[PDB]
């Protein structure tokens, strides 16, 4: 049959469109398109998680991957290797053309024949896409801001921990040096000097209690902000799949509109 | 960790004039002392010990001189303050307290590590905690590169030291372009040495210009002619010839400069002091066990199930089909499934890597089910010791970068996420009763030893661009003639793509070809360093090409990409990083930007450890320039704190109030000392002397950028520039515009060499941190809208400004500026231009600002598959080019303008390999507009690489006609 009516023939699509149509596909998935030079035919085959390009040369109405060009039509060349392996041609490629990417399923998204109907629907989709795009970009800002402030708070908490260790080292230092002097003043009857040491110790303990409580309040803030990060992260992991599909539906309605209108 | 902010205290951007400071004496007492915010530690320690007598146990305190202060910094470090001349407000204290202790340990070593930690933005002591043996081995082993440089730096006595501090800023070739040489009088140039004007040859050596007097330095900056390079090859002289400027130079005695050299001395740090089955012997397939994960962030109703997607990768290409685990619910992330891959273990290449990710599947709309990656992680299958991984392993996963839609991220960095508050995936590799290792090159070289029509093809394949399609037939054709390719060395990249990297037989053979492969040009070797060529042998050959044929100015010109490709390296200790570190330590102009490119990404946790270790090794050996770099860092830190105050606590105040606050703060002693007398990060040859406060002003824009003005303290500053103006931006990511200006600077270099004086003004632009950077302020420039505040308005402004004989000079500059910008913007796809994006100088030089997005950035927002013409020459621009003539499209000036655009477009098209490779080396940079090789496809269309050279010119002429609505003819 004609190559235009064949499903796996896509005409003038780029290597990038093929990559997306073959992204994460199983070995054996294939499609045929025109040459980027624009043999005028390139076969793309999925094998080993890669996209292998196989050029289809054309000499005097004869086709083939290499000369001698045995086949007379790209359809007969494709169907033959759809039923036999590619190892007979090149041993590195040991697979067959099994799963075809059809232009039939691409036409199933758009469900309106009228050009005014596709255009009206395109405007709806493109409107929704910009709405969800601006929504996503706002969530991303909150995501970045929250992630940064969480890192700031955690570093500050590390600083609180080291500060408290230093102030607690002071208490031990004062305890060591005192007692020896506290005992001497007790025999020396200088009770006023005992109170000055005791008062300075109470001044150190209260400052320590305040620093500890500043760290506790910061830890409570970190607990609340960490929960807000998880919620933002969830709301983004949910709109990301929807934004992709919405953009692709928008792009297909653009494709339908271009192919249905005058071209150069 | 790195500082949360740049304020003087945690939660406080500015200390009050006076502040209470808790002092912890060594006797246990705590003294509350009131200090001035700008008081020094030697003063605070003096007042503290006079006050300490009024407190108990004062007798057992020693002399003031026997103690120093210690406190916790905002980086959570316990910093000992050995320099007691520092002010309280400059200490970066977390809280206002000081502890008194006696100094202990190696004092000189602690002072250096603190200075290195300041420049890095991270305390050096954190590297000592790293348990990873690869990190420690890097810190020790990298020192031999440091020792080599400091030895090669002080062996020629003064000279070798000077060439380091003031390297010659010369071209890569002394050959003078035709249009440059024609500006000379019979092959000679007139130069003025400070007035003693004289005419001398252009090929003459500086020493013979000195003999013509009856060391040299450029007037107004710190550039010195310290080598016998042809005076024309020096960039300053080469530029004066093109622009027709009089080269004003200065002479001085070599002893007057050699005395200012500080005999840089490197000292070995403290960390320097303090069975295996072959991979080919193994006989089994590759299998990995995905044990479990801890958690994932997604609500249970909007996502059906979750699974782990894995894949064995060799750079960007998978070595075999990807393998998914079973789909489990979000709440029970446990698999314990031995995933089997279709790859035989002995065929695993050296650079083999595992790329995995936790994905969410939601099959709820038709038959198409959406897959979204939640987290990702990469692991080198061989560690830095050629040892295959075995046993169990825990891996903390990274967030998915913005814009990435693929389910895996093989471009990403390897290793675990240092943030342990993230999903953690536990893996388990198998074991073979012993250690597994890669076989040595000598113990594998035996495995490898174990026409005309074809010539026309091979030559044509090497002329292709690095991203052109490569069919499987052409791969077999390249692999079949892999021994005849040595005559055409430039074909190596295409040949390496033809190898079956999942086959030990073909890999071993390719090793023996690159071992004895003739060196290729540097611009072609850089391709072998991108994410497509991960193998060590391949990357080693590329490094050796740069070592032999990469000049210092091309190294400085391509330094951005060469730093970015460091992220692609599997391991910290590689030949590329040793080469780059060596050059940074032997050329200070290279080291300056080497430091700032690394420093600007220390906030990025994906590379902070790698770039932190590299910065440590550099600062530890860069000599006396560490002092100047710290002066630059603290200057930027106070500008960050100032702009943080204006955009946070004072964002709802008028500019009259903010300026009053600005001039008040900028007049303080601590602020004047930090922001006066230091080298400009945009160009260390420029000295930022004292501030001109009357010219500094907050810009009336949403982002609130700051325009700053310094005096040029050079004696002959009148010859070049007296005002040094810079815009300081805090909030806008400038990496994209730093890259765009670099590419434009590279494009202008290509045009000048091909004899096309398409003069461009590539002003400086440098990113120094997260959304913080500097931009050189072009003097005497105004926006096109400002000029209009009629079609001849722009032309009359250039008439009123430059009158008489100056008219012809300005029109030529405006026209030649459009040619470059018109071509560069269309090729790169810069954001559309308008009367505010475009500016003009009084001399006619056109300056585009805020390039913003580039490549097909609108294709995602609006799926219009068309190449845009961002810079459309309005009627205003055509009148200026035509010298005011109506029917501008039909004028002789417009015909020459088109000839420039046509020649420049083909010129860049002829060097398309370089530009494709430059972008390819940025794929792991983090710019959402440049994530995959499919994003680079935009310049393959604008340059029409899939068409003939005549078709490309017709394509460019069609794009220009369709955007200007006719007028372009050939
Ligand atoms: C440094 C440049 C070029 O020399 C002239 C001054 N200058 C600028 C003036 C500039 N304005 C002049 C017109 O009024 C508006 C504003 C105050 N707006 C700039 N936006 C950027 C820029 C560049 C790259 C990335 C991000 N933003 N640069 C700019």
């Amino acid at each position: 049959m004609s190559l235009q009516d064949a499903e796996w023939y896509w005409g003038d699509i780029s290597r990038e469109e093929v990559n997306e149509k073959l992204r994460d596909t199983a070995d054996g998935t294939f499609l045929v398109r025109d040459a980027s030079t624009k043999g005028d035919y390139t076969l793309t085959l999925r094998k080993g998680g890669n996209n292998k390009l196989i050029k289809i040369f054309h000499r005097d109405g004869k086709y083939g991957f290499s000369d001698p060009l045995t086949f007379s039509s790209v359809v007969e060349l494709i169907n033959h290797y759809r039923n036999e392996s590619l190892a007979q041609y090149n041993p590195k490629l040991d697979v067959k053309l099994l799963y075809p990417v059809s232009k039939y399923q691409q036409d199933q998204v758009v469900k309106e024949d009228n050009i005014e109907a596709v255009g009206k629907k395109l405007h709806e989709y493109n409107t929704q896409f910009q709405e969800k795009s601006r929504e996503y970009d706002r969530l991303y800002e909150e995501y970045t801001r929250t992630s940064q402030e969480i890192q700031m708070k955690r570093t500050a908490i590390e600083a609180f921990n080291e500060t408290i260790k230093i102030f607690e080292e002071q208490c031990q230092t004062q305890e060591r040096y005192s007692k020896e002097y506290i005992e001497k003043f007790k025999r020396e009857g200088n009770e006023k000097e005992i109170q000055r040491i005791m008062h300075n110790y109470d001044k150190l303990k209260s400052r320590i209690s305040e620093i500890i409580d500043s760290r506790r309040r910061l830890e409570e803030d970190l607990k609340k902000q960490a929960a807000e990060y998880r919620e933002i992260d969830k709301r983004m992991n949910s709109i990301k799949p929807d934004l992709i599909q919405l953009r692709k539906t928008r792009d297909q309605y653009l494709m339908w509109l271009t192919q249905k209108g005058v071209r150069q | 960790p790195p500082r949360p902010s740049s304020g003087e205290l945690w939660g406080i951007h500015l200390m009050p004039p006076r502040i209470l400071v808790e002092c912890l004496l060594p006797n246990g007492m705590i003294v509350t002392l009131e200090c001035l915010r700008e008081a020094t530690l030697i003063t605070i320690k003096h007042e503290l010990f006079k006050e300490a007598r009024k407190y108990p146990l004062h007798q057992l305190l020693q002399d003031e001189s026997s103690y120093i202060f210690v406190s916790v910094t905002q980086e959570a470090e316990r910093e000992e303050f050995f320099d007691e001349t520092r002010r309280l407000c400059d200490l970066r204290l977390f809280q206002p307290f000081l502890k008194v202790i006696e100094p202990v340990g190696n004092r000189e070593e602690k002072i250096l590590n603190r200075e290195i930690g300041f420049a890095i933005g991270m305390p050096v002591c954190e590297f000592d905690m790293v348990k990873d043996p690869e990190v420690q081995d890097f810190r020790r082993n990298i020192l031999n590169v440091c020792k080599e440089a400091v030895d090669l730096r002080d062996l020629n006595s003064p000279h070798s030291r000077a060439m380091y501090v003031y390297p010659p800023n010369v071209e890569s070739s002394p050959e003078l372009p035709k249009h440059i040489y024609n500006k000379l009088d019979k092959g000679q140039i007139i130069v003025v040495i400070w007035k003693y004007t004289l005419k001398i040859n252009h090929d003459c050596v500086p020493e013979q210009v000195i003999a013509e007097a009856i060391i040299l330095k450029v007037c107004g900056c710190d550039e010195y002619f310290l080598e016998k390079y042809p005076l024309s090859q020096y960039k300053y002289i080469r530029s004066c010839i093109m622009l027709g400027r009089m080269p004003n130079l200065m002479l001085m005695a070599k002893e007057s400069l050699y005395s200012q050299l500080p005999m840089d001395c490197f000292t070995m740090p403290s960390y320097s002091r303090r069975s295996t089955k072959s991979l080919w012997v193994i006989n089994s397939a590759l299998r990995i066990k995905i044990l479990c994960a801890t958690y994932v962030n997604v609500n249970i109703r909007d996502i059906d199930k979750i699974y782990v997607r894995t894949g064995i990768y060799h750079g960007g290409e998978p070595l075999c089909d990807n393998v998914n685990t079973q789909r489990v619910p979000c709440s029970n992330p446990r698999w314990n499934e031995w995933l089997n891959y279709d790859i035989y273990i002995p065929d695993l290449p050296r650079a083999a890597r595992l790329c995995l990710s936790i994905c969410s599947v939601k099959g709820r709309k038709g038959a198409k089910e959406e897959h979204c990656p939640l987290a990702w992680g990469n692991i080198n299958l061989f560690d830095y010791t050629d040892t295959l991984v075995s046993g169990k392993m825990a891996l903390n996963l990274w967030p998915v970068p913005h814009g990435l839609e693929d389910l895996l991220n093989p471009i990403g960095v390897t290793g675990s996420n240092p943030n342990k508050e993230t999903p953690c995936l536990e893996l388990e590799f198998d074991w073979f009763s012993s250690v597994v290792k890669f076989p040595d090159m000598s113990v594998i070289e035996e495995h490898a030893n174990w026409r005309e029509n074809d010539k026309e093809q091979l030559k044509a394949i090497s002329t292709r661009d690095p991203l052109s399609e490569i069919t499987e037939q052409e791969k077999d054709f390249l692999w079949s003639h892999r021994h005849y390719c040595v005559t055409i060395p430039e074909i190596l990249p295409k040949l390496l793509l033809s190898v079956k990297w999942n086959s030990r037989d073909e890999v071993a053979q390719m090793y023996c070809l690159v071992k004895d492969w003739p060196p290729i040009k540097p611009e072609q070797a850089m391709e072998l360093l991108d994410c497509n060529y991960p193998d060590p042998m391949v990357r080693g050959f590329a490094v050796r090409c740069l070592e032999k044929y990469l000049t210092d100015d091309k190294l400085s010109q391509y330094l951005i990409q060469l730093v970015q490709v460091l992220k692609y390296e599997q391991y910290l200790d590689n030949l590329l990083v040793r080469f780059l570190l060596k050059k940074a330590l032997t050329n200070q102009r290279i080291g300056h930007f080497f430091f700032w490119h690394l420093k600007s990404e220390m906030h990025n946790k994906t590379v902070s450890q790698r770039f932190g270790l590299l910065l440590e090794s550099y600062c530890r050996a860069c000599g006396m320039y560490l002092k100047h770099l710290n002066r630059q860092v603290e200057a930027m830190e106070k500008l960050i704190n100032l702009t943080d105050i204006l955009k946070q606590e004072k964002k709802d105040e008028t500019q009259k109030v903010q300026m009053k606050f600005l001039v008040e703060q900028m007049r303080r002693p601590d602020f004047m000392d930090a922001l006066q007398g230091f080298l400009s990060p945009l160009n260390p040859a420029h000295q930022l002397g004292n501030l001109r406060l009357e010219e500094c002003r907050i810009m009336s824009s949403a982002k609130r950028p700051l325009k700053l003005n310094w005096e040029n303290p050079d004696i002959m500053s009148e010859l070049l520039f007296q005002n040094n103006e810079i815009m300081f931006k805090n909030g806008d990511d400038l990496r994209q515009d730093m890259l765009t200006l670099q590419i434009i600077r590279i494009m202008e270099n290509i045009w000048q060499n091909q004899g096309l004086d398409l003069r461009m003004l590539p002003y400086g632009c440098l990113s120094i941190g997260d959304c913080v950077g500097l931009i050189e302020w072009v003097r005497n420039s105004h926006t096109i809208m400002q000029i209009q505040c009629n079609s001849h308005t722009l032309h009359q402004w250039l008439k009123d400004k430059n009158k008489g004989e100056i008219y012809d000079a300005a029109i030529d500059l405006f026209t030649r500026s459009c040619a470059g910008y018109c071509v560069a913007t269309f090729i790169l796809g810069i954001g559309d231009r308008h009367n505010s994006n475009i500016m003009v100088k009084d001399d006619g030089q056109l300056v585009h600002i805020d390039f913003g997005h580039f490549l097909d950035h609108k294709k995602k927002k609006f799926g219009y598959k068309r190449e845009r013409v961002p810079f459309v020459l309005t009627q205003d621009f055509l009148i200026v080019i035509s010298k005011g003539a109506q029917e501008c499209t039909k004028t002789r000036e417009f015909e020459r303008f088109q000839e420039m655009c046509y020649k420049a477009y083909l010129a860049i098209r002829q060097h398309a390999n370089l530009f494709i490779n430059l972008f390819s080396m940025m794929l792991g940079s983090g710019m959402p507009e440049l994530q995959s090789f499919d994003d680079i496809a935009y310049i393959r269309k604008t340059l029409a690489l899939d068409k003939t050279e005549q078709e490309a010119l017709e394509y460019f002429m069609k794009q220009m006609n369709d955007a200007h609505h006719g007028g372009w003819t050939t």
